[PDB]
């Protein structure tokens, strides 16, 4: 006998207070029992399980399921209850590697490790909680009682403990072989390197020798699997990757589900298929808990979907990462709060692509969205490559400087360069810092009757110009904006406007270039037409000049 | 050698905070540091049965090129049982703020000589992530008091007090205060021997067991305080007067005797904003009466240890920043103004991050705790960049202000 190192077990406990499961074993059929008896006898012989006394009071229901009328039966131990009662684990299985982060490996060997899973002992003091019973033929004898000695498939802590046990064993091998990579995916170990297929096979032979130390044998494997690999929805090729084929459904009748299911695909594809849009197609689905609703596609969605299929026409691949070359990220404004980007090291060879959608809000600005997209790409790039990419942005250096030095909030974009590809992001208007000499001064105001919803908006100026417009179905807030709007409509190219509205100032000082409120949009449209605008605020009801609340109090 | 038992607050579990993305350089630094800390028994690898987690990252302190590991124990701290030691809670040294000068020493290393309560260790778990998560993250837990944990100074307090008696007795006028991994040493002795008293204190510390080489000097005796002031002009335009009335109306929420009637009267009529208006007698007297009022201190302003400190910061442009610390609205306990050429002339966020640290430091010296910040920045921008410019061993709390404060100019 060749001594083999044992796999350290992981101390498992049940959640605080809770106790093991105690679930009723259901009546089975004579043939299923005989089926289970056979299976379990064989599992016992292998060490996976062990018959237990009548002491253990815990129980988990077992079942028999036929593998689609084949010459076989399968045992199904339902650990759902036990799982609800098992402590939480460190699911070190989160946030998978993104294909664009991988490096090239001309040689990728696959080794099978199905039999290693059971080579993993179950914490001794925890086994009893895994007890199950094979009912007896006709219920005339006590059912056969068993308990696990190994991680049970379907048990909450199996995925985590297996990965951690496998990693711990591979650890010393990976550390001393820095020129190879190993990845656990299902019952397999994928070992890649970029060594000459000769020095690569040696290294595989060494891994097998190393694994033997723990008694783990891998059927001699040049697996039934060779490039391209289907993994996590992607297709990994020797020197390139892509998402698994995206097939846009053809229909005349699209329902809530069909549409959102169309979203997911477009979203998944957007990581490599450039310029994908999902604003309109996603637009239609806010209010759907019901999924069979045959909803119509606005002419916008049809155009977006047509632009989609087109991009999906040709298959697109992304390259792998080369740590020796720079990382570059390019962004484009797509309209309607939509942005698209590509990250690459060499022109025309993207590592991956992506998109960004403006956050929901009533007022917004292109520069703020460009900035948010930059932050998002920065974080994703830190995740994938451990570094910030150099940005190429459609905004002039001068526009950015004017923006951040005057913005009331602190803001920042990392190293970047202007890329002149329309439509360029710009500032649409810039308020004055000082009152304008020679420009007419408009004192505006508005008010509304909370009950009747009747109101008025208007202005009086230093030249005697005046206006008061009566309004219906309005509020104070809207009348204050309307007043500002009237002043802008009725003034020349340069104008000073005095308001007591903290609300309107709150909006205008946020510098929006677009809004959901058509009233804010009309004001923005007027701002863009002016050459100079000074907006001044004064406290309401302080006997301050021209602040004619009276004209509007009526 | 003996460990003081520790537990969380009744009904709360340990932290389960996500590790945020780290750059390759920070990851490499952490692997090197943690490898060495592991050889030294300070931390130990942990298995999947430990579900807890606290974020970790790396920084470079005041003028050194050596990476320091910083664990973000903010969550664990608010879940760690209020540690009332044999100290009864050391009544914050109200005299530290009055001292001519103060040097801040990093004595966190000392903590690593005291073992941690075995049953509590699991709660200090942290992960060193891998780029693109290609390999599973390295999981560890502490075996000794971790730097940055609330219970570390508390538990090591008894050890610290006796390690300084020779000094405290040798130097009775020097005020020494401890906050987290920092020791604040204040005295009126000029740098010459204030430096040497520290250098003496360093040796004294280096001998009594325990990068200590660093020092950070502050001058709380000459700190930035802020009274409200009004313009002094020979000719006031309508706009100047509208701005004055706005500012006085604002101050009237802080000071009760403020009047604007006589000044707003001057604003009776729809006049051109740039037209010069001569001040009436009544208006000029009201302005004088307001100036006098603004020179007295704010009324009924007191600090309360049971309440949080709140710090508001405004970007004034051109590298200048203003801030106010209070507990009750309009009852400022401290206000200030900043502007320096410290590695951030084109970086808004680096400046704000530096301002946040100076304000916190100031707050520690004065009250013995950190304030809750209201930052003039979008959450996503701040959370993406602040760790690149952080140089302190503690980390305060913060929230974001998304609506422009109308009161910006009135503070500058
Ligand atoms: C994530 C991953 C999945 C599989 C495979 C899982 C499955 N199924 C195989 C390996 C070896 C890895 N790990 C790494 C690590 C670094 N670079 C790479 N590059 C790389 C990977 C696959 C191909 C191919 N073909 C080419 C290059 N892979």
């Amino acid at each position: 006998m060749v001594p083999i190192s044992p796999i350290e077990t992981v101390p498992v406990k049940l959640k605080p207070g809770m106790d093991g499961p105690k679930v009723k074993q259901w009546p089975l059929t004579e043939e299923k029992i005989k089926a289970l008896v056979e299976i379990c006898t064989e599992m016992e012989k292998e060490g996976k399980i062990s018959k237990i006394g009548p002491e253990n009071p815990y129980n988990t229901p077992v079942f028999a399921i036929k593998k689609k009328d084949s010459t076989k039966w399968r045992k199904l131990v339902d650990f759902r209850e036990l799982n609800k009662r098992t402590q939480d684990f460190w699911e070190v299985q989160l946030g998978i590697p993104h294909p664009a982060g991988l490096k090239k490996n001309k040689s990728v060997t696959v080794l099978d490790v199905g039999d290693a899973y059971f080579s993993v002992p179950l914490d001794e003091d925890f086994r009893k909680y895994t007890a199950f019973t094979i009912p007896s033929i006709n219920n005339e004898t006590p059912g056969i009682r068993y308990q696990y000695n190994v991680l049970p498939q379907g048990w909450k802590g199996s995925p985590a403990i297996f990965q951690s046990s496998m990693t711990k064993i591979l650890e010393p091998f990976a550390a001393q072989n820095p020129d190879i990579v190993i990845c656990q995916y299902m019952d397999d170990l994928y070992v890649g390197s970029d060594l000459e297929i000769g020095q690569h096979r040696t290294k595989i032979e060494e891994l097998r020798q190393h694994l033997l130390r723990w008694g783990l044998t891998t059927p001699d494997k040049k697996h039934q699997k060779e490039p391209p690999f289907l993994w996590m929805g992607y297709e990994l090729h020797p020197d390139k990757w892509t998402v698994q084929p995206i097939v846009l459904p053809e229909k005349d009748s699209w329902t809530v589900n069909d549409i959102q299911k169309l979203v997911g695909k477009l979203n998944w594809a957007s990581q490599i298929y450039p310029g994908i849009k999902v604003r309109q197609l996603s637009k239609l689905l806010r209010g759907t808990k019901a999924l069979t609703e045959v909803i119509p596609l606005t002419e916008e969605a049809e155009l977006e979907l047509a632009e989609n299929r087109e991009i999906l026409k040709e298959p697109v691949h992304g390259v792998y990462y080369d740590p020796s070359k720079d990382l570059i990220a390019e962004i484009q404004k797509q309209g309607q709060g939509q942005w698209t980007y590509q990250i690459y090291q060499e022109p025309f060879k993207n590592l991956k692509t992506g998109k960004y959608a403006r956050m929901r809000g009533a007022h917004t600005n292109d520069v703020k969205q460009l900035t948010e997209a930059v932050q998002k790409i920065t974080t994703e790039s830190i995740v994938i490559w451990g570094k910030t990419p150099k940005f190429k942005l459609p905004i002039q250096k001068e526009t950015w400087e004017t923006w951040w030095t005057e913005y009331w909030q602190a803001t920042w974009i990392p190293e970047w360069e202007f890329v002149n590809t329309p439509p360029l992001v710009k500032l649409w208007y810039q308020l004055e810092k000082e009152p304008i000499v020679g420009a007419e001064t408009f004192y505006v105001d508005g008010a509304a009757n909370r009950e009747t919803k009747l109101g008025k908006a208007g202005y009086v100026t230093n030249k005697g110009r005046q206006k008061v417009v009566p309004l219906t179905n309005t509020t104070n807030q809207k009348t204050e904006l309307q007043a500002i709007y009237l002043a802008l409509q009725d003034s020349g190219l340069e104008v000073n406007i005095v308001t007591d509205s903290q609300y309107a100032l709150g909006i205008i000082q946020a510098q929006p270039d677009k809004s959901e409120s058509e009233l804010v949009n009309q004001i923005i449209e007027q701002l863009i037409k002016k050459e100079k605008v000074y907006l001044a605020w004064v406290p309401a009801h302080k006997g301050i000049g021209g602040n004619e609340q009276v004209d509007k109090l009526v | 050698i003996e460990t003081v038992p520790v537990k969380l607050k009744p009904g709360m579990d340990g932290p389960k905070v996500k590790q945020w993305p780290l750059t390759e350089e920070k990851i490499k630094a952490l692997v090197e540091i943690c490898t060495e800390m592991e050889k030294e028994g300070k931390i130990s690898k942990i298995g999947p049965e430990n579900p807890y987690n606290t974020p970790v990252f790396a920084i470079k302190k005041k003028d050194s090129t050596k990476w320091r590991k910083l664990v973000d124990f903010r969550e664990l701290n608010k879940r760690t049982q209020d540690f009332w030691e044999v100290q009864l809670g050391i009544p914050h040294p109200a005299g530290l703020k009055k001292k001519k000068s103060v040097t801040v020493l990093d004595v966190g290393d000392a903590y690593f000589s005291v073992p941690l309560d075995e049953d509590f260790r699991k709660y200090t778990a942290f992960t060193i992530p891998s780029i693109n998560n290609e390999t599973p993250g390295i999981r560890y837990q502490y075996n000794v008091l971790p730097q940055g944990w609330k219970g570390s100074p508390a538990i090591f307090q008894s050890s610290m007090t006796k390690i300084l008696e020779p000094f405290k007795k040798q130097n009775p006028d020097i005020v020494i205060y401890q906050y987290m991994d920092d020791l604040y040493v204040g005295s009126d002795l000029e740098i010459g021997q204030h430096r040497t008293k520290i250098e003496e204190l360093r040796q004294h510390l280096l001998r009594w067991g325990l990068f200590l080489w660093m020092g950070y000097e502050l001058h709380p005796d000459k700190w930035t305080v802020q009274p409200i002031v009004l313009p002094e002009k020979d000719s006031w335009t309508v706009n100047d007067i509208q701005k004055l009335v706005g500012k006085l109306n604002w101050a009237s929420q802080i000071y009760p005797g403020i009047k604007v009637r006589q000044l707003s009267k001057l604003l009776r009529g729809t006049k051109a904003l740039t037209e010069v208006i001569p001040l009436t007698e009544e208006a000029e007297l009201e302005l004088a009466e307001n100036r006098e009022i603004l020179k007295e201190p704010v009324h009924g302003v007191y600090y309360d240890p049971s309440k949080d400190l709140i710090a508001e910061i405004q970007k004034q442009g051109q590298g200048q920043w203003t801030y106010q610390i209070y507990q009750e609205p309009f009852k400022n306990l401290k206000t200030g103004k900043y502007a320096r050429m410290r590695g951030a002339h084109t970086n808004d966020v680096k400046q704000l991050t530096e301002a946040v640290q100076k304000i916190t430091t100031e707050s520690i010296v004065i009250w013995g705790k950190t304030p809750k910040f209201k930052l003039p920045i979008q959450k996503e921008t701040w959370e993406t960049w602040w760790t690149e410019y952080w140089q302190a061993t503690w980390i305060p709390e913060w929230e974001f202000v998304n609506t422009p404060p109308l009161v910006k100019l009135w503070y500058q």
